[PDB]
């Protein structure tokens, strides 16, 4: 045994393209569509439910999820790479930062270490690029709010609001009539409602919709009283009641 | 064909061909052969030389006082697995205090050249080996090929034009078994069956190997002089 | 501590007192000493707390794991498990343990490993800093195949002495009875025993 | 023998109105010998101050190694390190090396740039932190610190009132001690500007 | 296509192709069979005889795993026995652990998860045999059949080699017409018979025929070969039925 | 080893250190040189355990070679007893820790200064005017505390170490058999063979 | 085995050239374009952001321009996510510098380090190597201002002007044609912009499509500051240079 | 075309060895169901012994996990103990280090993360199997995870794996559009299987003896599979209505 | 030190001093020894300090992980394994010594850890140097079924006992009460029995008062632009 592939199963090629990396996003491309905006206080990030079987119960399986109580991930592409992801993402929070600084990292430097774990799969031996887009959503004290995606190269960028996946294209352009700098949290999840029932062919409601936001510290969702510091997380996951609820107001 | 680039890949036939490739590296060697009876055991090999000012190249190699082996094929590969005949000898005699039964020796030959058939990287050994033995159940042959299979026989031969040795052990089968406490008839018989593999050349006194062991006999190896006696 | 376990007719039973200690400070009166490492077997604890519960947690696991691929193990199995790691690791653990369980097969039986981590099958087992004053009572009192409440009463009695000689021992008597019919745990007060 | 003690020195905090401060002797010495007067045991890494005490030999190698983290800190973060930060970043590195420690006695002080909130700690060798609201004490002369800041001490002192009672504190605690003194610095520390005082002082 | 070069490599099938390549190696080798009886196991395999050089019963096939296990099988030689070489370390380390020798259960997975764990990556190549195996624990008798792949399944009766339909033919005939049971020394005649039978497939060169049992009450539960008398008696009992 | 002196004055640095070697009984040498040059305007003495002490300084004297050659530059005196601070404060907690102590002293070409460090076995630098290890400070300091200025000549700096070097010869119970002087300045280092 | 799969990244051409290398080096030149111009009052680095959106969060962005240290910054043109790994070795390595001697590292020294770990994905380990070209500029008191380039095969080379990425050929070509010894910051910063201008393959050059940044001695008094451009201070700069 | 041999990406963004392996998964021709009840989880699979000489008894992919986990397995025989042993040692080691039961969702989750390597690594191929995990979960209640080649996994409040999944699918659909709610509304898991046992011979359109079945049954604090002649007092049951 | 533990009706309620010792001298009067491992399992800490706080943070972050793993509450008892397997292997040369307390889906849970890697399980459990000034309050006033008031009681009369009686405990009582199906509340300072009396005397000095040699402004500010 032993692992014998010791060497980059990604090469440049004579055009000085990077085969494996062109066709991860591809793989992304094919995914289902996801998006986020961000509002002048908090921000929002959406996407769709594609439930594979109605025997499936779609609430077990999270498109969207906590890295930090301050940060949320949702992503396009192939899932079970997301998961994994979102895995090492967690635990490279605490590793590489929480257990040195006794806090949690901000927006942009978890992405950069998330970024690092998938420009490695790009570079090492015997390995394949991660098949997903990822899409970034948090706030921290000194940067405030603040929006990122990162690619199956590992590159990232800041964004004002974005989509990725399906009908990305489209979604970008919706986006960009919509998005001012004025923007309130509820007028940035209208548009995201607005934004995502372009790009969904059947049901859309609460239960095929997966939506969260950055916003305020939720005191109720912190588990404990007595330390004023402490004020709660401000990543929450929008409820399917909360959902339809905004969907009668659409 | 498609299936010969290296060891762990078998053909659609179910056959390893670098194992098989292996196995005619032995065909291209010089003719060896070994018989025994029930007192003796005996090794007669025919040595090649490169040209008239070379030397002839060793065929036999001692194990231990008890044990040794004739090689054709690749020599280099002959030494990797006598070096490692040697060291299981001796881990019997050092630990146990017990001389190694050739039968043993055998199991443990095949086991290790079985390895170099399952795994990348590696290659199977290009050698084929006669080992002769006197053991606490007496005397023994056995014939070792890198395939890993190996065998115990009364007599044999390996190497080129071998066929026509082991036709005329076939024959003699009842006669040679006999010889018991007589070496020097034993040796007769081993030089007679290797006569039958010559072709052009006929044995000289730097040409001709002969090993015996036997039950007051200690593996010893003759050449030179010593065997112009069976000329 | 004072430990022991007992085959009888139905099968097997184990005792305990319930007194851990630090020097002469009681750290803990009420402790149970009796520990599950699978349905129907269990083990007695004495030595360091630590390194028997260390010890009990990875036997507990062992025997989990062995059931999952091959079923039920026997107690002599159990014990083998408990004595790989009582010899092997000898130099860093202090550790007494007894081992009871109940076969269908092979009915109750008794193992104890001492320090240097020998197994010995015995009819019955006593040990722990207590046991030192029964030996004589134990000997004398112990009979092969004896009924179910037979065995409480002479497990009851040979603690209550072992309680009353030993400072290191003390609290409640804990009992875990090991039959084909189940698993039964009995429990002891000191104005109980005392006056026996 | 005892590392803590062979080279000599002390450091004391506190924190006043809007201010903090942060004071050390200027001695090194092999036990009895005094060999330097000018060995400073206050360092700062933009506007977060780090008094060590101890050995003098992890005192310079601690900080080199938090020059060298708070420079990586702030090339990544595109942010100065502020003191609540900082003192995480002391007590993690210190428990890293708990059964090989850095024979010191480290002291944080600063005020935080975003709150405007003073802010002072300690440590011991090994990472634990002592967050006082008052002072905190380092060094061969600690016991000494402990009296002298429990009696002058009182809270909310103007800046330059703070300065006459955190150096009275340190100067009356390093004569009582033979393995400190031989000078002194103060630093008062304000939002957006630090002063820094060397004392006269008796000079055996 | 290029799916049958490398070990471990899905075909569009879902096939693994060097894994099917194996099993035509070990349908090349000698007949080897297993037999399952009412308190033990029959092993018998086919031995042919190359030459009269050959000493005869001196080159023997069947090993003992333990003490309480046999082994046999039909392919590449040294495949099996570096396979038995495993079993014999997975039967060590069982029985130093948990005191009680390994069940043939038990003993069954540790030689198929090997097996198929070298049809996991293309740097190793999959097993040339096919292994009849079993014995006596302490819930009675077990046969197992083993193939290249890693599938194993427990049987009445087992064969495999290039006379194995020939074997399997007669090994059925024996369920049917005993749904009670056959005793061990019956079995052992009956190994003798499908063995002399199932030599049509070889019938160039002539052979020589080896028996081994595990049985609670012939053996006390341990493996042992067939020796002597009683093995002449099942070559005599053989010979007739042939005839 | 024994006693190693230095002092920095206005335009030099002078090191000076024993010539004797002693195993146990026997002086087994009177005219040992303990100084290596790191690089032409940089010298460094050392004392401590027999051995070590020799081993340390070629290693180091091979680590500033090797960087003046990589760099086709002479590295500054701060740097390169930063540079030994380091070797010895990495030392001290090995296996088997450097028993060495150290004086570097060295004319920086670019700010025109001379310059002294003390560095002892655990790795603690300091800058000093004057500087010593072992039990050579307890008697000479006294006598450099009164008589130093900062602006000595080099001449006077040498008539301040001979009072040093006498009063260590008086009260000193070991016979150090004298000392090699050697000055560091902007032409490079010489030694005074007259002492 | 796996020998099938392996595609032998670090071997020779039989010309004499190593294919990953020239391949990657085809990579980079597709890289937005970076500029460095060095004066002797200070360095300029102006950088091209490749095709951007409007909904892009400019002023918390970065991808062309990065700090070493507070002396060296480096222009980036090839695979961002690459140029990060070696960003942060090269930060690492001033520090463990900074440790060692108690001195800034010399701008060479730095260079030199991180162009040896890219020739040694050139040589051994079988992997790919990184597809990214820089553009070091820094300040020590050995050489003063210094600019140099480095690129996949870790061959690096100093220079008075010089460019990287996309349409290289024709902005050296300019820089050549303009560029003087005697020539000053505010004209550097002229020259570099001009030049991106020029060269763009968009319609118009707007603040919103680069990145800028100056080393200078204009840092009050016998000291160097770094000043990365903000996006209002980019969009000031483009009007009074005369672009906007 | 070497794209096809190990798991790197297509032009198409594809994972054909992922791909292949899911069609391995029916090699066995075999078709499972998995239900929930009020108190306990069911699952059921068509048994298979096409050889006289076989042991009947030792021929089974169901596999009991731990005390409280079961797993089916559609596959392969070596690849389905493989992963069997796998989830074995997961649970174990899971319960000693944590001091509680792994739950079900949990060990599926980790059993495809598992998945998912094989995925991404190139000198490890994919596992030809489909494991659906069955339990009755301390805190969710009745429980059904399955895992898949790709790594991918969800709850479940029925399902269905094998050649003729899509039918049995389909029958359980209609089922829960039905009732409107998540489960079978039984008190006892007698009456589960015998609804599990009905609804697999209403969509694959055959009857089955007490050999032709394999049934798996999770309850509160332990898993356990039927013998022969339980199955045969559950088929008695379903005839005599 | 003294920390205490009590189970009453519905939930647990963990207690501690706030004094910190090096030796024979005070290093913090007000120390914080209730450390929170998640929201509803918190610990209090005995011995080297530094230790108690590393390793209730090391399993607190590990916690947090398999938490989101899991997609579950975190348990006590995987606390307890955790923290009891980390301290064996270190043979009790890390020494934290922790009562462990709190609410999960399973209920409420009280246990007690010694630096060696021993558990044990209860209804009242006390640690430290105060520890047999604390049991003996406990032995004399513990029933079963106390309400929550009565165990908020018991807890802080238990720590008084140490604060009063032990030289290594002293100043205020923390407590953190953590009840089923409610938010942990955590009670800084809930009793504050030792205040310094005022001073007779101030000694804030007159201006000018010390002796300086040199001022001089540091320049905290990066290297400035122009
Ligand atoms: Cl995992
Ligand atoms: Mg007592
Ligand atoms: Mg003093
Ligand atoms: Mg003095
Ligand atoms: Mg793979």
């Amino acid at each position: 045994m032993t692992d014998r592939y010791s060497f980059s199963l990604t090469t440049f090629s004579p055009s000085g393209k990077l085969g494996q990396i062109d066709y991860a996003l591809t793989a992304v491309k094919q995914g289902v569509t996801s998006l986020g905006i961000k509002a002048t206080n908090g921000v929002v990030i959406a996407t769709e439910k594609k439930s594979s079987s109605p025997l499936a119960m779609s609430e077990t399986l999270s498109k969207v999820s906590l890295l930090t109580p301050d940060i949320g991930a949702v992503y396009s592409g192939m899932g079970p790479d997301y998961r994994v992801l979102v895995d090492k993402s967690r635990k490279v929070a605490h590793t590489s930062y929480k257990r040195i600084y006794g806090e949690y990292p901000p927006t942009k430097l978890l992405v950069s270490e998330v970024a690092k774990i998938m420009q490695e799969a790009t570079q090492s031996g015997g390995v394949r690029p991660f098949g997903v887009s990822l899409l970034i959503a948090g706030h921290d004290e000194f940067n405030g709010f603040s929006l990122y995606q990162v690619d199956p190269s590992g590159s990232y960028f800041p964004w004002k609001a974005t989509a990725i996946g399906k009908g990305s294209v489209a979604a970008k352009t919706f986006l960009e009539k919509r998005w001012n700098d004025e923007l309130e949290l509820e007028d940035a999840i209208h548009i995201a409602l607005l934004t995502l029932k372009e790009s969904v062919e059947g049901e859309f409601n609460g239960d095929t919709i997966e939506l969260a936001i950055i916003g305020d510290e939720n005191p109720d969702l912190l588990g404990y009283t007595g330390i004023p510091t402490d004020k709660g997380p401000r990543f929450r996951k929008l409820t399917s009641q909360e959902i339809n609820d905004r969907l009668e107001a659409l | 064909n498609n299936y010969d680039g290296d060891t762990v890949t078998f053909s659609p036939t179910g056959r390893l061909f670098q194992v098989e490739y292996a196995l005619e590296a032995i065909k291209q060697g010089s003719v060896t052969v070994g018989l025994r009876s029930n007192t003796h055991a005996v090794l007669v090999a025919l040595k090649r030389n490169a040209d008239e000012l070379s030397s002839y190249q060793k065929k036999i190699i001692k194990c231990d006082e008890h044990m040794g082996l004739s090689l054709a094929g690749l020599a280099p590969d002959a030494r990797v697995l006598s070096n490692y005949l040697r060291q299981q000898c001796n881990y019997s005699s050092l630990v146990f205090n017990r001389k190694l039964a050739v039968e043993r020796a055998g199991h443990l030959l095949c086991d290790k050249a079985q390895k170099n058939t399952q795994s990348y990287g590696g290659r199977p050994y290009g050698v084929g080996l006669l080992i002769i033995g006197y053991d606490k159940s007496g005397a023994h042959l056995l014939e070792f090929q890198p395939s890993g299979n190996v065998t115990e026989l009364y007599g044999t031969a390996i190497g080129a034009r071998s066929q026509g040795a082991k036709t005329y052990l076939e024959r003699t089968l009842d006669t040679f078994i006999k010889i018991d406490g007589n070496p020097d008839e034993l040796i007769k018989a081993g030089v007679e069956a290797i006569s039958q593999s010559l072709r052009d050349e006929s044995l000289t006194v730097d040409n001709l190997s002969i090993a015996i062991v036997g039950k007051d006999t200690p593996f010893t190896i003759y050449d030179g002089e010593a065997v112009a006696k069976y000329i | 501590t004072s430990i022991m376990a007992v085959t009888f007719k139905d099968g097997v039973i184990l005792g305990a007192d319930s007194r851990t200690t630090t020097g002469a400070y009681i750290a803990n009166r009420v402790t149970d000493k009796l520990t599950r490492v699978h349905d129907k077997i269990w083990c007695c604890r004495s030595g360091s707390a630590a390194d028997t519960q260390a010890i009990a947690d990875i036997v507990q696991y062992h025997l989990e794991l062995y059931t999952s691929q091959y079923g039920t193990p026997s107690t002599e199995t159990a014990a083998s498990v408990f004595k790989e790691l009582c010899y092997e690791n000898k130099d860093n653990l202090t550790a007494g343990i007894i081992v009871a369980g109940y076969d269908d097969k092979n009915k109750g039986e008794v193992y104890t490993i001492p320090l240097g981590g020998s197994v010995h099958k015995l009819p019955y087992a006593i040990a722990g800093s207590g046991s030192t004053f029964i030996y004589g009572y134990c000997d004398k009192n112990f009979r092969e195949n004896m009924s179910k409440e037979e065995t409480v009463d002479f497990i009851k009695h040979s603690l209550s002495q072992a309680i009353k000689w030993d400072g290191s021992s003390g609290g409640v008597i804990r009992m875990v009875v090991l039959t084909a019919a189940g698993v039964e745990r009995l429990i002891f007060y000191p104005d109980e025993y005392e006056q026996l | 023998s005892d590392p803590s003690s062979i080279n000599g020195g002390i450091v004391v905090a506190m924190t006043g109105k809007d201010c903090v401060a942060i004071a050390c002797d200027l001695r090194l010495g092999s036990q009895s010998l005094g060999v330097s007067n000018k060995f400073e045991k206050i360092f700062h890494y933009g506007h977060v101050f780090l008094g060590i005490t101890g050995l003098a030999t992890d005192v310079t190698t601690l900080n080199e190694m938090f020059r060298y983290k708070t420079n990586l800190y702030k090339l990544k973060e595109e942010r100065a390190i502020e003191p609540e930060t900082f003192t995480q970043l002391v007590s993690s590195s210190l428990y890293e090396r708990r059964f090989g420690p850095y024979f010191v006695g480290p002291v944080v002080a600063g005020i935080n740039s975003k709150s405007g909130k003073p802010f002072i700690a300690g440590f011991d060798l090994i990472g634990c932190i002592d967050e006082a609201k008052d002072f905190i004490v380092s060094g061969t002369a600690s016991d000494q610190l402990f009296g002298m800041c429990e009696s002058l001490y009182e809270p909310n002192l103007e800046p330059e009132d703070l300065f006459e009672t955190i150096s009275q504190a340190l100067l009356n605690a390093a004569d009582r001690d033979a393995l400190s003194g031989w000078g002194a610095v103060v630093y008062i520390i304000k939002k957006d500007e630090v002063v820094k005082r060397y004392l006269k002082m008796r000079q055996d | 296509t290029g799916y049958d070069l490398s070990n471990s490599v899905f075909s569009p099938d879902g096939r693994n192709f060097q894994v099917e390549y194996a099993v035509k190696a070990v349908e090349n080798g000698t007949t080897s069979i297993g037999i399952k009886c009412n308190d033990g196991v029959v092993f018998a395999v086919e031995k042919l005889i190359t030459s009269k050089l050959l000493v005869p019963q001196k080159n023997v096939k069947i090993q003992v795993v333990d003490r309480h296990i046999g082994c046999v099988y039909s392919g590449l030689i040294p495949d099996g026995r570096h396979l038995v070489n495993r079993g014999r370390e997975e039967a060590a380390s069982f029985k130093k652990l948990y005191k009680t020798p390994i069940p043939i259960p038990a003993f069954a997975d540790r030689l198929g998860q090997y097996v198929q764990a070298h049809t996991l990556y293309n740097s190793v190549r999959p097993f040339g045999v096919s292994t009849i195996f079993g014995g006596v624990d302490k819930n009675g008798a077990h046969l197992y059949m083993l193939e290249p792949s890693g599938s194993y399944w427990g049987y009445k009766g087992a064969a495999t080699g290039k006379g194995r339909q020939s074997a399997k033919a007669e090994l059925e005939k024996l369920v049917d017409h005993h749904p009670e049971g056959l005793s061990a020394r019956e079995a052992v005649k009956q190994a003798a018979k499908i063995i002399y039978l199932a030599h049509e497939d070889n019938k160039e060169k002539d052979f020589e025929l080896e028996i081994s049992w595990c049985s609670l009450s012939e053996t006390n539960g341990l493996h042992k070969f067939v020796k002597g008398d009683l093995l002449q008696e099942a070559i005599d009992f053989a010979q007739k039925e042939i005839n | 080893m024994d006693i190693i002196l230095g002092i920095r004055v206005q335009d030099s640095v002078i090191l000076a250190s024993s010539k004797a070697v002693t195993r146990g009984i026997s002086v087994l040498k009177d005219s040992d040189d303990k100084t290596r040059q790191l690089s032409p305007h940089t010298l460094m003495s050392f004392a401590g355990e027999a051995g070590d002490t020799v081993q340390f300084a070629e290693y180091i004297q091979a680590n500033i070679q090797l960087y003046s050659i990589r760099e086709d530059y002479e590295l500054s005196p701060q740097a390169v007893s930063s540079f030994v601070r380091q070797e010895l404060a990495k030392s001290i907690r090995s296996r088997r820790p450097y028993q060495v102590n150290v004086l570097i002293g060295g004319y920086d070409k670019k700010k025109n200064k001379p310059e002294l460090y003390q560095i002892d076995y655990l790795g603690t630098k300091v800058e000093l005017p004057y500087g010593a290890h072992g039990y050579s400070g307890f008697y000479t300091f006294s006598l450099l505390d009164h008589h130093y200025r900062p602006d000595m000549t080099t001449e006077e700096g040498l008539d301040l170490l001979k009072l040093c070097v006498q009063e260590l010869e008086k009260r000193m119970p070991m016979d150090f058999k004298g000392v090699i002087v050697k000055i560091v300045d902007k032409d490079g280092i010489r030694q005074v063979d007259d002492f | 085995g796996s020998r099938r799969y392996d595609s032998r990244t670090t071997i020779f051409s039989p010309e004499g050239r190593l294919y990953q290398v020239e391949y990657a080096l085809e990579s980079i030149s597709h890289a937005g374009t970076a500029i460095g111009i060095m004066a002797s009052d200070g360095i300029v680095l102006a950088a091209e952001r490749k095709v951007t959106s409007t909904l892009l969060e400019q002023d918390t962005s970065t991808e062309k321009l990065y700090k070493l240290n507070d002396k060296i910054a480096v222009a980036v043109a090839g695979l961002t996510a690459d140029a990060e790994i070696l960003i942060n070795t090269a930060r690492i390595h001033a520090q463990n510098y900074l440790k060692t001697y108690n001195e800034d590292i010399p701008v060479e020294i730095l260079v030199r380090r991180l162009s040896d770990i890219k020739q040694g994905y050139t040589q051994h380990g079988g992997l790919r190597p990184f597809g990214v070209s820089f553009i070091y500029a820094g300040y020590d008191d050995r050489y003063g201002y210094q600019l140099y380039t480095s690129n996949p095969s870790g061959n690096y080379t100093g220079w008075k002007a010089i460019s990287v990425g996309a349409n290289t050929s024709a902005a050296q070509t300019l820089l050549q044609m303009d560029y003087k010894d005697d020539m000053k910051v505010d004209d550097a910063i002229e020259l570099a912009l001009k030049t991106l201008s020029k060269t763009t393959d968009s319609s118009a050059l707007t603040y919103d499509r680069l990145e800028f940044a100056t080393i200078r001695k204009g840092a009050n008094d016998g000291e160097v500051y770094q000043k990365i451009f903000k996006p209002q201070e980019i969009k000031d700069i483009l009007v009074k240079t005369g672009i906007t | 075309g070497y794209d096809r041999h190990i798991t790197i990406f297509s032009p198409e963004g594809r994972l054909y060895q992922v791909e292949y392996a899911f069609k391995a998964t029916n090699q066995t021709n075999i078709n499972s169901l998995a239900v929930r009840g009020k108190d306990c989880t069911v699952v059921i699979s068509q048994k298979k012994v096409p050889d006289k000489l076989l042991d009947p008894t030792t021929v089974s992919y169901i596999f009991c996990i731990s005390r409280t986990i079961g797993m089916v397995v559609n596959g392969p025989i070596p690849d389905a103990r493989n992963a069997a042993l796998r989830a074995k040692a997961e649970a174990a080691e899971f319960r000693y280090k944590y001091g509680y039961d792994m739950p079900c969702d949990v060990l599926a989750k980790r059993m495809a993360n598992l998945s998912q390597i094989y995925t991404q690594r190139a000198y490890m191929r994919p596992l030809g199997v489909i494991l659906t995990f069955v339990s009755v979960d301390e805190e969710l209640g009745p429980s059904i995870y399955k895992t898949d080649p790709a790594g991918y996994y969800v709850g479940y409040k029925a399902t269905a794996t094998g050649p003729k999944q899509q039918e049995i699918t389909t029958n359980l659909e209609n089922h829960f559009k039905k009732s409107k709610i998540d489960h079978i509304n039984e008190e006892s898991w007698e009456k589960v299987v015998e609804f599990a046992i009905t609804h697999m011979i209403d969509a694959l359109g055959t009857e089955f003896s007490k050999n032709d079945l394999e049934v798996g049954v999770a309850t509160k604090d332990k898993f356990f599979t039927l013998s022969a002649e339980n199955i045969e007092e559950r088929l008695v049951a379903i005839a005599e209505q | 030190t003294t920390i205490v533990g009590v189970k009453f009706n519905n939930g647990v309620v963990i207690a501690a001093d706030t004094r910190s010792t090096q030796g024979p001298i005070v290093a913090d009067k007000n120390c914080a020894k209730l450390h929170r491992i998640s929201p509803k399992i918190w610990c209090a800490g005995a011995g080297t300090a530094a230790d108690t706080e590393a390793v209730t943070q090391l399993i607190g972050s590990n916690i947090e992980l398999h938490s989101l793993y899991t997609s579950r509450e975190p348990r006590v008892v995987s606390a307890l394994q955790m923290l009891k397997q980390h301290l064996f292997k270190y043979q009790g040369h890390i020494g934290a010594y922790l009562i462990v307390a709190g609410v999960d889906p399973t209920g409420s849970h009280l246990f007690s850890i010694h630096a060696e890697g021993s558990t044990d399980v209860g209804y009242y459990l006390s640690l430290g140097s105060g520890s047999l000034a604390a049991m003996a309050v406990l032995e004399s006033h513990w029933k079963q079924d106390l309400t929550k008031e009565e165990a908020i009681k018991l807890a802080s009369d238990a720590i008084q006992a140490g604060i009063w009686n032990d030289l290594g405990s002293g100043s205020n009582v923390d407590v953190c009460v953590m009840e089923i199906g409610k938010d942990a509340e955590y009670l800084r300072n809930y009793l504050t029995p030792n205040v310094r009396e005022e001073k007779q005397k101030s000694y804030k000095f007159p201006r000018g008062t010390t002796a300086v040699l040199k001022e001089s402004i540091v320049n905290i500010c990066d290297i400035q632009e122009e």
